[PDB]
């Protein structure tokens, strides 16, 4: 079963990333706010012996 | 509601939409007033905190 | 001139108004116990 | 070879529980019904069960499932299914609560069709604006009150006779003359005068004596 | 002359017979069992003044408790020395000339 | 040379209607003309249905001047509950008919999408005022919130005995409940529809599980 | 002293402020919170990724 199956070409020449659709992920504008407001608070963390 | 009567309304959207923009006559322009907040956010209620 | 007309004599059919049904026009799902393929189960059909 | 859809399913449940699935259970059991009470005498008042009745929401027969495929889905983009709804406004009887009708359509693939069903909705509009017979936008939001998550986000047509019906001190849409029933039982609107209502009292209680006779059966 | 035409109808609304015969529909906790009795299965028959309904929407268009067609005249012929004649020409159907 | 004009030809099928009925007043037993009226008023309802939406003056003239203003009015209650009766306005084409800048103002009757305001919070932000004309009781809901606050609070300063006696058995029977905790069970909006199973052989203070659309 | 120091129309105060808001920087590092990352995967668990179960 399937003991000889090859696939394309195409498979094996394509570089990285160039698959991706661009996809318009649209969301609640509070859902907005939070995900904002999180990335501010992760982006602005102290560098100790955590960070 | 039906679907396949949506596209003839889209086409009543812009035969409307291109009947506006030509009938009135715009004065000036109107000053921006500031948004207010809604009460209407997504998810699980909040806390007073 | 006058219409008089009263809308409680339409909706409540006084006077026997009656509305002929159309003919098995009803197109409900539960009485339907066939499955639909493209073409029919025997598309071509010759009767000789 | 192309896998289907079904081997990631079973790579899943072999990476959550450790294997796939126990084998033999289908077993061919011959499920015989046993029925205990009288011919007629079903204890229920709709429904009389007297077959093996199947038990399942989603793997029953004839088969549905949600049809994602519709007007809500051709204009509103939408980050989950339910945000964004488009309807009619039907009943307004409640304060800051507009009753709005829905619809969604469910596909049968063995008759290969999609049904429209209607679900109602209750949606919040602060300033009063909401009129019976308007072609409103709603959005899905918090909770509100025990049965409203909902809020008319824009009013995409407004019922201008249900306006100036109002304006008039009318309804906005005069009442309908049918409705839901009381009973099974013919409902017979009585037209007597003030001094022949004992002879129709008498008669409306000796038919309900005779329906209760119904109890005894034969002789 | 128009106050003892309204309270003879206002006592006659408030007179036990009136209100013992526009009773509204028996519940099935006060029918008795969840079914299977002949008789007390359903609710008894209730009966409505076409003027002061105790119901909203007097008829219905279901396939069983379907009642407009029980409306018309002919129905009301069976007691017409009860019957009052100011509502038999306000509420019927199909009345002759 | 015009006769297809819908304010013209929705009086034509009313005239019709009205001849029909005057034919079987005198003669109710020709069963003919009970199914030419019963045909004459579903189409004199569909071409008032269509004036309503394409001239909506006209149509209000007609209405008001012929003393019939419940000639649009949904049959059945069932049909209405569901919507149905204002799918004829979609599913004719009708929908879109109304222009909005000759009867409202149409910058309120749009919500954001950007800041997620609601239909009314964005003509509150701008000064506007979209309200349905109230009838006595819809006035009698807003008015009559105030009158049982300043009773409440007359009631306070005027009988402490009483207030006092009456807040602490309130918070009595507060307090000594049994389902106090704050849990699942507790924090659900609707107890007997997401528990229904307790509702038969374990809680009896719901006797359904059903009391609203969902 | 009944008004905070820090007293806007959109009545936004700190408690723990201690000092006047024409004072203080505008963006610092915040060393009260915490840094987390996701640790729980919605649809890839595994061996293969075939789909991922991007739909969910």
């Amino acid at each position: 079963f399937r003991g000889a199956d090859t696939y394309s070409v195409k498979y094996c020449e394509q570089g990285r990333y160039e698959y991706q659709r661009y996809l318009m992920i649209n969301r609640f504008p509070s859902e907005y706010k939070k995900h904002f407001l999180s990335f501010l608070s992760n982006i602005r963390m102290s560098s100790g012996s955590a960070t | 509601l039906k679907a396949g009567l949506l596209g003839h309304y889209q086409q009543e959207a812009f035969e409307a939409r291109k009947r506006f923009e030509e009938s009135t006559t715009y004065p000036g322009p109107i000053r921006a007033a500031t948004p207010g907040d809604t009460r209407f956010y997504s998810g699980s209620l909040e806390s007073i905190l | 001139t006058e219409w008089k007309l009263s809308p409680r004599d339409i909706v409540l059919r006084r006077f026997g108004q009656h509305t002929k049904p159309p003919g098995k026009a009803a197109l409900d799902v539960g009485s339907m116990r066939g499955s639909v393929i493209p073409f029919g189960r025997s598309p071509g059909e010759q009767l000789v | 070879p192309w896998w289907n859809f079904q081997t990631e399913h079973r790579q899943r449940c072999v990476l959550m529980y450790g294997g796939a699935r126990t084998k033999n259970t289908h077993n061919a059991n011959h499920r015989v019904f046993i029925k205990k009470y009288k011919r007629n005498a079903f204890p229920n008042r709709t429904r009389h069960h007297w077959a093996v009745s199947m038990t399942g929401v989603l793997s029953q027969r004839p088969r549905r499932m949600p049809w994602p495929y519709d007007l809500t889905s051709l204009i509103f983009n939408q980050p989950r299914q339910g945000s964004d709804k488009i309807g009619y406004v039907v009943g307004t009887s409640m304060l800051k609560t507009a009753v709005v009708a829905t619809n969604h359509m469910v596909y049968y693939p063995k008759f290969n069709q999609r049904v429209s069903r209607t679900k109602r909705f209750f949606a919040h509009d602060e300033d009063l604006a909401c009129v019976e017979g308007d072609l409103v936008h709603i959005k899905q939001c918090r909770k509100i009150s025990k049965y409203k998550h909902y809020y008319v986000f824009s009013i995409l047509e407004p019922n201008v006779e249900g306006r100036e019906r109002l304006k008039l001190g009318l309804k906005a849409v005069p009442p309908p003359l049918f409705g839901y029933p009381v009973s099974r039982r013919i409902v017979k609107l009585n037209l007597t005068s003030t001094e022949g209502t004992q002879e129709k009292l008498a008669a409306a209680i000796q038919e309900h004596v005779q329906d209760a006779y119904r109890f005894s059966g034969p002789t | 002359d128009t106050e003892q035409n309204l309270l003879a109808r206002e006592q006659h609304v408030r007179s036990p017979a009136y209100r013992e015969l526009h009773r509204p529909a028996l519940t099935n906790a006060a029918m008795g069992l969840y079914g299977g009795e002949p008789g007390f299965e359903k609710a008894h028959r209730v009966w409505v003044d076409p003027d002061r309904p105790h119901i909203k929407h007097i008829y219905n268009q279901t396939a069983l408790a379907r009642n407009l067609r029980y409306a018309r005249y002919g129905y009301f012929k069976r007691d017409m020395h009860l019957l009052d004649v100011d509502k038999l020409v306000r509420h019927a159907r199909l009345l002759p000339t | 040379f015009d006769t297809t004009s819908p304010a013209v030809l929705a009086v034509k099928r009313a005239l019709k209607c009205r001849v029909l009925r005057n034919h079987l007043l005198t003669n109710p037993h020709n069963n003919i003309i009970k199914t030419v009226l019963a045909n004459t008023e579903r189409k004199l309802n569909h071409a008032l249905r269509r004036l309503r939406k394409v001239d909506f003056k006209k149509y209000w003239e007609i209405i008001r001047d012929h003393d019939v203003q419940d000639i649009l009015q949904p049959p059945n209650l069932v049909t209405y509950r569901q919507g149905s009766y204002w799918k004829y306005d979609w599913n004719a084409g009708l929908a879109i008919s109304t222009n909005l800048a000759d009867v409202m103002d149409p910058r309120g009757l749009n919500g954001c999408v950007e800041t997620g305001r609601s239909r009314s919070e964005v003509a509150r932000d701008l000064g506007l005022s979209y309200t349905r004309p109230l009838h006595e009781n819809e006035k009698k809901q807003l008015s009559h919130q105030a009158v049982y606050y300043e009773r409440l609070a007359k009631f306070k300063m005027e009988q402490p005995e009483a207030a006092r006696a009456m807040e602490r058995e309130r918070f009595v029977r507060k307090f000594s409940g049994m389902f106090v905790k704050m849990d699942i069970r507790s924090g659900a909006p609707d107890f007997p529809s997401t528990y229904r199973r307790l509702l038969g052989t374990k809680v009896v203070r719901w006797a359904s599980k059903r009391h609203g659309p969902n | 002293d009944e008004r905070p120091r820090d007293w806007t129309v959109d009545e936004i105060t700190a408690e723990d402020v201690k000092r006047s808001p024409y004072k203080e920087m505008e963006m610092q590092p915040l060393q009260n919170l915490a840094p987390r990352y996701e640790a729980r995967p919605k649809g890839y668990f595994g061996r293969t990724y075939y789909s991922g179960m991007k739909q969910s």
